This record gives structure tokens, sequence and C-alpha cells, in this order.
């Protein structure tokens, strides 16, 4: 009855399968193509790609657009040369290209909701640009720029900013189709554009504004600019000469494929989750004449500098961690027409580095590109980087004293490669001004920064005999028992016994004894201090051989907040000559909880420091040990965060260090506001007296201390914006109220518009 | 190791390179926690042990292959 | 010099495996001739002693991309005859890969799991040689707690299917009761590909005694596998058909199950089906179905599958017919006399009679066997003349009668049997 399967099969399937090819190797191979593409000429390894990659869409349909999608998102520098390659894609395959707006629509909504506003532009403006390829219908393109400019009329203003910002951002590419099938309408929003801009509240730009003055480049707020840019453009009849469109070279194939639609779009709502980027402000310091040698610069209200310094940005972006491969992908930048490749890769590097508050990367980052262009543009660049810098220079009197900094620092590390060569006598008009105003006081910190790379004597040799009343003086510490005859003064004898002591290398328990001599002690200290760093004055080992030998003397005196103080003040007495001595004893002394920073930060404001508290050194000192703070805050966070995730006996074990290490973490975050808390409350305070005094003795409130303070307050708010914004509450009901003087109250309320 | 390390061997210097210089340079990618020069007098070169390793990759990208006292810094990642 | 690893020569390869970016692109090499379009050199490379080195560089816990390059080269090695998979046998390699599948590395463990599947595919032995590795139990646990990758997935579920496969001796009863339930989730996934091997492995599996067939239906696995039979993908239907083809072969309660799982429904569709082959089969399970019980008979004649039965016998090709046939003969076995009458009915007679001119003397003995039942339930109805009378109205009292003179001793045994009882 029941039979078995006849013939003697089992199904005819492979007992063994032999590889043939692979997925991973060549989804490397597709994605270098898709990369690689744009480095024969253009139009023709396009053209090949477009077909390659559909040879290989049966299989990677899904993959291809993955690198599509990720190379419109990291590479906004090529945007067009990929707006063809999909172009293409869709002249071929139509279900192709809509699996790919749905599928940029939905990358989008993505990095939307993620925080990620600014790859969140760069693939609007590649939609946008899709549309000068028939990939996408100019109505539904401008349905997305409907209710973009709609936010406007919903809430924080940084979030309208933006969406009118990623709107007019794409206008450059996909402005001149827009303004062809729907001008009716265009010009309509523009209406609403319009207004909406004028309504908004420019008050953040004393605060992001590099140089406060109007001539000859103003610094221009990031949207009032673009707006101007815009309007050139629309009367230029929306022609603009340079961005490259490779597919106007494609016409044929183009035309002939059909177009897709973009998905009605809702952005996502504001919640106090989400983040929206801080206002810029256009950096600008270039205009035609300035190169009356090469070809015309594009004007500041042209479209075209808006996209040069845009590609130009990204590609450092893209490259930034690479300075050979940085530097040479920027030479070879394209272009329409020609272009003065070095007054903008320079202005570009300069809009970074003096970029407020932050710069995108580490200071130190450009100092290195800018040298690796030099040796890649021996004869050209050099030249523009020393004109960039005499006009920089002859344009501190209106700077912000924070890129001030940047700039003393990058000059200074710039001339120590360059054997310190440079016409000095170039700037002789600050041999006869007040050292308390910029250009006098620049070239004191900068040749004070020479010297630290190199040493004393070698900077006297360099800058001319005249130069030699700014040169820093001549590092040697001050020991006030020294061979001075001052027998009459305090403990005279005692620092004499100590003098031996540690000539003979004395032990702890040995100096304490000592110390048992004289009249909490600030002569004790008064004499320990003094004597010690002097013997150990030879160089920067012996003194941290000092502060280490001694640490537990140092201890037991600056046990006492006022006794930490106290030490510091006399740890300055003896090196007010050599500021970099300082800044390392002064953070040797925090790492070892010798002193703490709520200690430094008094010091800072103390009257000692008063002297010299306009100088740069008391600050790379404080904006030194507010983030050792921040490294240490986070460490603990960190290190919580990973006994979190390991908890997944030893249970309770575990659990435990995680109920200790909640509390380290509450009481780091403590200290770290007590320490902010006390800079704006010194600050507050030396500012607020400053005031009362001047508006009294019928004087002027403008001084050069003034300035170089108020400014030192603004730069708290810049460099810890992130962490200040933590303690809100407070510094509105306490430290920053109605009632505190208006110039003060508005450098805090500047500081709120960055997010707000 | 090398993979986590957070120290660099710095050579090609100048004889006459002293450690406050190093201190001044190295300082600019991160703060550092020890410098110890090269002896048998100076040898030229040294170790710069730095404390994140994000501020030793940066001393690789940036302070390394510059100039300092008229000659080229070379730094490699070294094994404490 | 070569064109990158492309076309080397087998004298290159050799010196360059025996500094590690030689032995890289040396192995690299053999990987990119091993896996050419063409007659890939498999002979050459293992005279070559390069068996005992790739061995070698699979134990290279520090140089990953040796590891992949290697484990990639002799799994295109296994892929050969016998003999040559013997090679790499021989060379202690089944140990290795099983040691590979630990790799943290996608491309390697992923690539000694097709490995490993090449080499258990090979025969009987190999499979239970592996196993004896004990390969299962990592194996599996590659498949512990979607979301994991989709073509890996597909070269586990491959290799799992080549611990089944194959007979003489069946894969140890263990080393299933323990891949079975894993067979099972896999059974519900989403990709074709890899339901496909999960049907070939049940169907491996339930190609033996009732124990075997039992284990794979104390899983719960047949209510799915009748699923899949509606499915459209092709590869799906065949392998997930056999499967079930192959259960109704066992007990009357194994077919119960079967018949439960709502098969009766499907076969309707299975049998009008374009593709020939699945008519073959679909009409095949029709006979083990029609073997079991009366019950069940009446089952198969309650969802109204007898009539397809006759155009399946009456219209399609002879191969399908060959099935057609058994299923009328072992229905008219157990079934009962008031369905025999219902089959006659269905005007079972002439398209019976019809094949009684075939080639294949066994299917004659058949139809003879199956005339013989109708028969001894016509004469329980005294209806036995009645009978007679349609037999020979429709030509068939001939084509029985010129089986007189036919040269097979039974089908003159039988064709005279019949003509004497009954004419």
């Amino acid at each position: 009855s029941r039979r078995r399967h006849s013939d003697e099969n089992d199904g005819g399937q492979p007992h063994k399968r032999r590889k043939t090819s692979d997925a991973n190797e060549t989804e490397d191979h597709l994605e270098s193509l898709i990369c690689k593409v744009g480095e024969c000429s253009l139009e023709s390894n396009l053209e090949g790609l477009a077909g390659v990659l559909e040879a290989d869409l049966p299989n990677y349909k899904s993959k291809i657009l993955r690198l599509l999608c990720t190379v419109a998102r990291l590479l906004p520098e090529k945007l067009t040369i990929y707006t063809t390659l999909v172009g293409l894609l869709n002249a071929r395959n139509y279900n192709f290209g809509g699996e790919f707006v749905e599928a940029m629509i939905r990358q989008l909504k993505e990095s939307l909701k993620a925080n990620n506003y600014n790859e969140a532009v760069y693939l609007v403006r590649f939609l946008s640009d899709l549309v000068n390829c028939h990939v996408i219908a100019a109505p539904s393109m401008v349905a997305m720029f409907e209710n973009f400019v709609s936010v406007t009329q919903e809430v924080p203003q940084v979030r309208r900013d933006w969406y009118v910002y990623a709107f007019l951002s794409s206008l450059p590419w996909v402005g001149k189709e827009l303004y062809e099938k729907k001008d009716a309408e265009m010009d309509r929003i523009f209406a609403n554009t319009e207004s909406y801009l004028k309504r908004r509240q420019k008050t953040h730009v004393p605060m992001l504004q590099v140089w406060t003055a109007d001539k000859p480049h103003p610094q221009e707020e990031y949207l009032d600019c673009l707006w101007a840019q815009i309007q050139k453009l629309k009367k230029d009849r929306w022609q603009e000469r340079h961005i490259l469109r490779p597919y106007l070279a494609f016409d044929s194939i183009l035309c002939e494929a059909l177009q897709h639609n973009l998905p009605p779009f809702t952005p996502p709502p504001h919640t106090e989750d989400s983040v929206y980027p801080m206002p810029r402000v256009i950096f600008r310091m270039f205009d035609y004449t300035d190169d009356p040698e090469g070809p015309v610069m594009p004007g500041s209200h042209s479209v075209e500098r808006f996209v040069i310094e845009e590609n130009l940005h990204c590609i450092i972006k893209s490259h930034w961690k690479e300075r050979k491969t940085c530097a040479a992908q920027l030479v070879s930048y394209p272009g329409k027409n020609k272009i003065p490749l070095n007054y903008h890769i320079v202005e570009v590097i300069f809009a970074e580095l003096f970029q407020l508050p932050a710069p995108p990367h580490i200071d130190v980052m450009y100092t290195t590109l800018l040298i690796e262009l030099c040796k890649l543009q021996p004869g050209s660049l050099p030249q523009v980087l020393a004109q960039a810098t005499e006009m920089l220079y002859m344009r501190l009197d209106t700077m912000n004293t924070t890129c001030v900094d940047r700039f003393i620092n990058w000059f200074s590390h710039h001339l120590s490669n360059f054997q310190f060569r440079w016409s000095w006598e170039d700037w002789s008009d600050c041999l006869s001004q007040d050292p308390e105003s910029p250009k006098p006081k620049f070239v004191r910190e900068v040749l004070e920064k020479c010297m630290r790379l190199s040493y004393h004597q070698r900077i006297l040799d360099i800058v001319p005999p005249t130069f030699s009343a700014l040169c820093p003086a001549n590092p040697t510490c001050i020991y006030k028992y020294g061979d001075e005859s001052s027998n009459s003064l305090p403990g005279h004898s005692v620092a004499l016994c100590l003098a031996v002591a540690f000539k003979s290398k004395a032990t702890n328990d040995e100096i304490f004894s000592i110390l048992k001599d004289v009249p909490f002690n600030p002569l004790k200290i008064e004499v320990f201090v003094q004597t010690l760093l002097h013997l150990a004055a030879k160089s920067f080992s012996h003194s941290f051989s000092a502060l280490a030998k001694f640490h537990e003397v140092f201890k037991t005196l600056a046990e006492s907040d006022e006794g930490k103080l106290h030490v510091l003040r006399v740890m300055f007495e003896v090196w007010r000559n050599h500021p970099q001595m300082i800044a390392v004893l002064v953070d040797k002394m925090i790492r070892t909880q010798i002193v703490d920073c709520a200690a430094v930060a008094n010091w800072i404001f103390s009257s000692e420091l008063s002297r010299d508290f306009t100088r740069l050194f008391v600050w790379e000192i404080l904006h030194s040990t507010i983030r050792k703070m921040n490294k240490h805050v986070l460490k603990i966070q960190k290190e919580l965060e990973e006994a979190k995730e390991k908890l997944a006996r030893k249970d309770g074990v575990l659990e435990e260090q995680i109920e200790r290490l909640q509390e380290k973490v509450e009481s780091a975050q403590s200290e770290q506001k007590n320490l902010f808390l006390v800079i704006f409350q010194r600050f507050i305070m030396i500012l607020t007296e400053h005031l009362v005094r001047c508006e009294t003795d019928g004087t002027s409130v403008l001084t050069p201390w003034y300035k170089n303070c108020i400014e030192r307050l603004q730069q708290i708010f810049l460099q810890h914006h992130q962490i200040i914004q933590q303690y809100m509450v407070t510094l509105e009901n306490l430290l920053f109220t109605a009632e505190l003087d208006p110039h003060i109250l508005a450098v805090f309320q500047q500081f709120c518009a960055l997010q707000a | 190791l090398l993979k986590k390390s957070c120290t660099l061997y710095v050579g090609n210097l100048s004889f006459y390179t002293t450690e406050e210089q190093i201190y001044e340079l190295f300082s600019k990618s991160g703060d550092i926690k020890k410098i110890i020069m090269g002896l048998d007098t100076a040898c030229g070169f040294c170790f710069v042990e730095y404390y994140s390793r994000a501020d030793a990759e940066n001393a690789m990208r940036y302070i390394n292959g510059t100039r300092l006292d008229d000659r080229i810094i070379r730094t490699d990642w070294d094994a404490g | 010099m070569n064109q990158g690893t492309v076309n080397w020569s087998v004298d290159d390869i050799v010196k360059g495996i025996n500094n590690v970016e030689n032995q890289l692109q040396a192995t690299q090499a053999a990987r990119k001739l091993l896996s050419r379009e063409k007659q890939p050199p498999i002979d050459n490379i293992i005279r070559a002693g390069l068996i005992p080195k790739f061995v070698s560089f699979l134990g290279r816990t520090d140089c990953s991309p040796i590891q992949f390059e290697s484990a990639w080269a002799l799994t295109n090695i296994a892929s050969g005859t016998s003999e040559q998979t013997k090679a790499v046998v021989d060379g202690g390699a089944i140990p290795a890969f099983i040691s590979l599948l630990a790799s943290p590395h996608a491309h390697i463990s992923e690539q000694a799991v097709w490995a490993l599947g090449n080499i258990a595919g090979d025969g009987s032995v190999f499979r239970d040689l592996v196993i004896k590795y004990g390969a299962v139990d990592p194996l599996l646990a590659l498949l512990a707690v979607s979301s994991l990758a989709c073509g890996y997935l597909r070269n586990l579920t491959w290799t799992l299917s080549n611990l089944c496969r194959n007979k003489n001796p069946a894969p140890p009863i263990d080393a299933v009761e323990q891949i079975l339930p894993t067979l099972v989730r896999l059974l519900h996934h989403d990709d074709p590909e890899v339901l496909a091997d999960t049907c070939w492995a049940i169907s491996y599996l339930t190609d033996g005694p009732n124990e075997r067939i039992g284990m794979v239906v104390k899983t719960g696995v047949v209510p799915q596998l009748v699923k899949l039979l509606g499915a459209s993908e092709l590869p799906i239907v065949t392998p997930a058909l056999r499967a079930i083809g192959n259960i109704v072969t066992g007990t009357d309660e194994q077919t119960q199950v079967v018949i439960d799982a709502g098969a009766l429904a499907v076969f309707p569709s299975l049998l009008t089906n374009p593709k020939t082959n699945i008519q073959k089969e679909a009409t095949w399970t029709m006979s083990n179905i029609t073997a079991g019980r009366q019950d069940q008979i009446q089952q198969v004649v309650n969802h109204g599958l007898v009539p397809f039965l006759v155009s399946v016998l009456s219209k399609a090709d002879f191969k399908t017919q060959k099935e057609a046939v058994w299923a009328v003969t072992n229905y008219t076995s157990g079934g009962t006399v008031e369905q025999i009458v219902y089959l006659v009915h269905c005007g079972i007679i002439e398209p019976l009679m019809n094949l009684l001119t075939a080639k294949d003397t066994k299917i004659i003995l058949v139809i003879l066997d199956a005339i013989s039942n109708i028969f001894q339930a016509a004469e329980k109805l005294g209806e036995t003349e009645k009978l007679s009378i349609m037999i020979e109205e429709c030509g068939g009292l001939d084509k029985i009668e010129a089986l007189q003179n036919h040269e097979n001793e039974s089908v003159y045994k039988a064709s005279l049997s019949l003509i004497e009882k009954y004419f």
C-alpha cells in the first residue's frame, strides 16, 4: 500500500557549494566607487558608474541606497556630483529613484529628531539639486519649503532660524527652478521669510561678533547676510557663476526620464529634548581690492561667496583628521570660473579659528593646516597668509579678547616654526601707545609666547632694540630672604635654617620640626614656600621634585582654604617673572590636592593678581583649572555609566559601588557648580565696583580694563556654555537678576540667546 | 598596548631643546602629565605622558611633524 | 608579474606562503584561484602540500585577514569531489573550523559554518564525523536569541540541513532532538532562501522509519509545513511537499495529523498545478493518504478529491498517472463498499481501463489488482454482473483479455483469474 519515494533522488540539491563571489568585499568596492567618483573626465566616469551600479541592483538594491544616502550626508562638498549619479540611476531605473526619495526623506526625519541639524541641511540641499535632474517635481519641493518657513509662525527662536536657513541655503541650487514653475508663490513665500527676519531679535550679535567695528568689513549675522545674498541673486535673475552642474552635460538622458514627488513633510514638533544650532556670524575680512593681482573676489553679498566658504568648510570637516589630505583636497578645489582660492582657503581657516563660541575643531589643528598649505603652495599661499596677518593686526582695536587669544597663540606657534622670522618694525605704531590698549598688549603677549617656546635672550635678538621695551622680563625668581641685607626681616634666621636643610636633603619630619620656630601661621608658609621654590628654581623638574618630596608639608599648611590661598599668593610673589612656571605649579598643586579650584578662583580675583589681572597667563590658568574640573566630573559620570552597564554575591558588591559612585558624581557636580558660581560672584563684584566708581567719579566706563574684563566674563559663557546652561535657575535667581547693572546683566542675556 | 597608551616618544630634537619648551608646546594638544628628557648631557629626545589618549592622538596629528628649534619633531606611540 | 592577486602561478603561491604580508597575498591568491568561474585548479593546489599550511593560517589567532582568506580557500577545495574533500579532512581541518566559529569576526565564523557544511554535506561518514566533533552545540549556539544578518543566516540553515541529509546511517538521533527545535523557529522565519533550506532539512529527517518521522511530528511543525505548500515561491513548495509526502508514508496516526493540518484542502490546487513535477508528488502523497484507515479515506472523499484523481488519471501524463493509479488501488483496498460504489460512480472504470496497455507490466498488475478490489466490493452487493457489463461496454474486457497473451507470467495468471471469476 504505502510506498517510499520513487527514484533514488532526495531533492536534487548541492551536496557541496562553492563560493564564486562575495558580498562584503563587493560592498567595499561599490562604496569605493560611490566615493572615489570625481577624483578620465567627470561626465565620463559618472556615466560609467551609472550602469555599473545598475548591474548590481538586482542583488544590492537596498545596499546601494545605503551608500548614496550616506555619501549625501557626509560629502556635501560634492553634492552635485552625486545628484547626477542619482539622476542617471533615475533615468535608467524609475522605481529606483522613488526608492531613494522615500529613503532620503526617512533618513532626514531621523537626523532631525536626533538633533543633527547640520547633517539635516546637507540632505535638504540634496533633495533640492535633485530637482535639477528631473528626479523630483518642482511643486512637491516648494511644498516642503512651504512647511519650512511655516515654522516661523509656530517655541525658541533658534528653531525657526534653522528652517528658514535650511530653506534659503538651498536656493542657490534649486532657486532657478523653483522661481520658474511657481514664481507666483515664490515671492509670496519670500514675503513671509522677509518679515520674520526683521521680526527676529539680533541680541546675540554683540557676543558672537569677532570685530565690533563697522569698517572695512562688518561682521554680519549669519542670516541677515545670507538673505541679502539671496536678494542680489533674485535680482541677478537667479543667475549664478560658480556651482558646477554636471547634469547640464546630460540634458539628453535626463529630460527623457520622469520625476517623483516629495511626501508632505511635517517638521518634528519642538520638545525639551531637541537641541538646535547656535546662531552664527559670517566672518569677513577680504574683498576684491585685497587681491588686485588675481581673479576678482566674489562679493560679500554674492551667493557664490556663500558656496565657496561652505564647500571649503565642509572639506575641512571631512579631512580634518589628516592635515596632509585636508590641505591637498583643499587646494584642488573645483569651480565654474577662476577665483582667489588662496584668499578663501585662508579666510575660511580663520573663519573657524576665530568662530565664536568655539571652533569646530581643536585650536592646534589650524596651525598645522595653514603650515601644510605653505608647503603645497610655496610661492602663492604664504604671501596671502602674511597679508592676512597684517590685516588682522591693524584691526585689533575692536577685536574680541577671546579671538585675540587664539591669534596670539597661532601667530607665535607659527613663528616658532620658521625661525621666528617676522618684520617687526611693521608694528612700530605700538611703541607709542598705552600699554593697556590692544596692539601694544598683543605684541607683548606674543613675544611672551615666543619666549616660552624658545627662551628669553633668543627673543631679545630677533626684535629691534626699540622693541626690547616690550620683551618679557628676565624670567628669574625673587627670593625675599636673598643675599639682601634685609636681616631685620621676620623669621630671617629660620629661613636660613631651612636653607641648609634642603641643601643637604631634609626629611619631611625634619622640615616640620624647624617650622616650630615661627611666630594657621602666615609667616610659617612665607618661609617654607619661599625657600623651597628658590632652591629648586634651576628648572621645572627640580620644582616638581619639590612639590613632590615635601607634599605632606604643603598639605598641612594649605589645609584650610585661607591657608591654601596664602600658598598661591607666596608662590606668585616668587615667580611673578616666569608666568609659565606659575601655570604648571598651579596645575600640579590641584592634581595633588595641595590646593583646589575654589581656592584658585579667588586667588585669580585677588589683589596680588589685580596688577596682571589683564595679562594672558591669568586666564590660561583659569580656563585650564575649570577644564580639569570638567574632565573630572565627566570621568566619574563615565565611570558610573560603565558600572551600570557592567550590571547586566557579585550583584550586591557591584550595586554597592554603584551607589557610592553616584554620590561621588553628585559631589563632583557640586564642587563644579560652586566653582562656576564663585567665578561670577567675583566678576559681578569687580565689575559692579568699576561701574559704581566711574559712574560716580564722573569718568567714562569703557576702559581698557573694563573691556579686557567684560569679555573675560563673556568668555566664561562661550567656552563653557553646555555646562552653564545647567545653572540657569540658580543664576537667574541669585547672581544675574533684574537688579544687576544693565552692562553686566546684558552679558548674560546675550548668553541666553545662543540656544533660546 | 599602543592601542591604549597615553605617552609619546619624541625624537629628532635639538640637543639644546629644554623641558620647558617641550612643555609649552605639547601642552597645546591637551594637559600633560610627565616629561622625561634623554641623557647618557642631552641626547635629543624625550617621553611625553598625557592623561587621556584623545590628547595623545592630537599630538600625533598636529604637534607631530611640525618644526621646533629649527628641527622637525618626530613622535611615535610608546608602551609606557 | 601578476596583476594584483589575480591569476597567480601555482609556483608563486607556494613561495609566498613559505613575512606575513606575503603569506596573506598568497593565501588570497589561492582564494581567487579556488573561486574562479571555470575549472578551478583544485588538484594542483592539493599536490603542493598547501592544505596543511592553510590549516595553520586558521590558527592565526592574531592575523585575522589570513584566517578568512584561508577558510575561503579550503571551503572551495572541500567543494570538489569526495577525494578532494577527504584531503581537507585528513589535514585535521575539521577540528579547526569548529574552532573558527568562536571568532568575533562576522566574516570568519560565517565562513567556517559554510566550510563545515561542505565537509559534512559530503557523505554520511563526514556528516557523523563532524557531528562527533561536537559541532552541533556551537552551530546551534550561533542561533541563540532576527535581527541577525540575512546572508549569514542562510549559510547556517544550509549547513544544518547538510547535518541531516543522506542515509546509511541516518544522522544521530540525539543530534536531531537538539537540532529539530532550532529548525522549528527557523520554519517560522520570513526569508524564502532560509525557509527553503528549512523544509529540505525537515524532509531529510522525515526520510526514514516511523521513529524519525515521529520525532518530526511530535515537534509540531506539521501545521506549518502545510502553510507553505500554498506559498508562491516554488522553491518553498517542493521542499515542503516532500517533507509532507514523506510524513504520510508512516503510521495512520501520523497521517491523521497532516490531514488535520489542512492538507486535504491544498491538494486540489496542488494537483491542477501547471508544474508537472508538482503533480507527481501531489498525487503520490494522495496514495499514502488513501492507504490509511477507512474514515481517513472517507475524508479524502469529503473534500471532493476523488473527482480530481480521475482527471489526474484521465488527462495527466504518465508518471502522474502511475501515482494516481496506486492512489486508486489503495483506495479500493482499505476503502468501504459504499465508498467503492462512489468511486465507480465517479467513472473510475474507463479511465482505469485505458491504461491496460502501458509498457510497465508492474502498473498493469496493479490495475488488475484494483479491478479485483472493486469486484469483491461488488460481490457483497450482489451486483457482480452489473459491474462486468460496464467493463465490457467500454472496451475494457478486450484490454483485460489482450493480457491473456502477454509475456509476463504474472500478468497472465492475474488477467486470467479475473476473466474466470467474473466472466
